[PDB]
């Protein structure tokens, strides 16, 4: 019952090394095959980095100089990605895998000098109105760095009907929305807000949604 | 390396219906052992690759026998007899026999369903952003189909190309639509100069433009 876990680091500024951990559970890592770091870039062509053979040898693809090395840990069955000298074209997915079709669940790395930096929350409520009897809603996430951010409505108790789109890069930084639809019975009678967490500042934004 | 080339790109495809896909290689697959590495490969959304078939045509015993695979040398093929909703993803073949292990650079499928107009909602920009001395007007395209949508926006009757960004959705799990946002954003005076607001869609459900908007006289 084989099961792989990444782990480390969400961003690394360039030029610095890149460390991540791939935990394995339910095989060990020297009782056989060739344990594997592969990597997925935006636009999700995939490559193949290197492996450690269960014998401790290792094997590297030619496209990354000699700035990848993989050690291991037997005792705890992990083993363990470096990538040095990082550029923006490392920005990636990293997967560790084996033969058989196992992949771990992969684990986002972005390599930038930009700062961690705290997301406004602005509310998207409606100009002087319609009929209709669902009302949409929404919040703007914009100036945070690095992702990810989450968004609730009402602490998740809205769930059904909404929308929150892939973050876009907007003068070095993420901006995000999200849209949820209600009906109009329901606001603005009663209270819709938008909760918000970024994780790599520590931060929790709640925004009321007030009409007008 | 190995280039991996796979055709087509994107398929679209109607529950019920097969689907194939090929890939070719820049040179024979067959490895001195007798072997031939060719593996296909799934990615649903938001997910890890998952193991389709292995050795040009065997099958992973965690998957359907809907999926074979077929071919030699350089020639191969992934057929889906009939496509499911959760066979939604991106495909991808992969070839183990020469160093560097290659990946070809993919093929996705989306599930063909019925037309559907977006349900489409026009912002103005919060009091609070304004406060920082930008604006962002933010429309909501939702739950429509297909895809393929052309978003225009209009400040007092002029059509303001530069300052706007989209985002979309993967195609959805449950209803099979997409969703977009389009967000232009302007400084405030430039913004607090004009008076009307407009988000214009042109998608095939409507003979004309789909359009919100709002005046900031309000
Ligand atoms: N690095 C790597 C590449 C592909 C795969 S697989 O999921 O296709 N399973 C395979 N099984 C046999 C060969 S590949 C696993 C790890
Ligand atoms: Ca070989």
């Amino acid at each position: 019952d084989v099961q792989l876990r990444e782990s480390g680091p969400d961003l690394v500024t360039p030029s610095q090394s890149l460390s991540l951990t791939c935990t394995v559970t339910g095989y060990s890592i020297t009782s056989g095959y060739s344990w594997h770091w592969n990597r997925q870039f935006p636009g999700n062509k995939l490559e193949w980095m290197g492996y450690i053979h269960y014998s401790g040898s290792t094997n590297y693809n030619p496209s990354l100089r000699g700035r990848i090395s993989i050690t291991r840990d037997t005792s705890k069955n992990q083993f363990f990605l470096q990538l040095n000298s990082v550029t923006t074209e490392d920005t990636a997915t990293y997967y560790c895998a084996r033969y058989g079709g196992y992949w771990g669940q992969g684990t986002s790395v972005t390599v930038a000098s930009a700062a961690t930096t705290p997301p406004s929350v602005y509310p998207l409520a409606p100009g002087g109105g319609a009929t209709n009897s669902m009302v949409t809603l929404g919040c703007l996430v914009k100036g945070y760095f690095p992702e990810p951010v989450t968004v609730t409505w009402n602490s998740g108790s809205l769930s059904g009907g909404v929308h929150t789109f892939p973050a876009v890069l907007q003068s070095d930084l993420y901006t995000l929305s999200s849209s949820v639809t209600v009906p109009s019975s329901t606001w603005p009678s009663e209270t819709v807000t938008c909760n918000v967490a970024h994780p790599a500042s520590s931060t929790k934004v709640d925004k009321k949604i007030v009409p007008r | 390396d190995v280039v991996m080339t796979q055709t087509p790109i994107t398929l679209s495809v109607t529950i019920g219906q097969p689907a194939s896909i090929s890939c070719k290689s820049s040179q024979s697959l067959l490895d001195s052992d007798g072997k031939t590495y060719l593996n296909w490969l799934l990615q649903r959304p938001g997910q890890s690759p998952k193991r389709l078939i292995y050795l040009v045509s065997k099958l992973d015993s965690r998957v359907p026998d809907r999926f074979t695979g077929s071919g030699a040398g350089t020639d191969f093929t992934l057929k889906i007899s009939r496509v499911e909703a959760e066979d939604l993803g991106i495909y991808y073949c992969w070839q183990g026999t020469h160093f560097p292990q290659t990946f070809g650079g993919g093929t996705k499928l989306e599930i063909k369903r019925a037309e559907a107009a977006p349900t489409v909602s026009i912002f103005p920009p919060s009091s609070e952003q304004l406060t920082s001395g930008g604006a962002s007007v933010v429309c909501f395209l939702n739950n429509f189909y297909p895809k393929d949508i052309n978003v225009k926006w209009k400040i007092d009757g002029s059509e303001r190309q530069n300052g706007v960004l989209n985002s979309e959705t993967d195609q959805d799990s449950k209803d099979s639509t997409y969703s977009m946002s389009s967000t232009l954003t302007l400084t405030k005076d430039e913004y607090e100069r004009h008076n009307t607001y407009t988000c214009e869609a042109t998608h095939k459900t409507s003979t004309s433009p789909i359009v919100k908007s709002f005046n900031r006289n309000e």
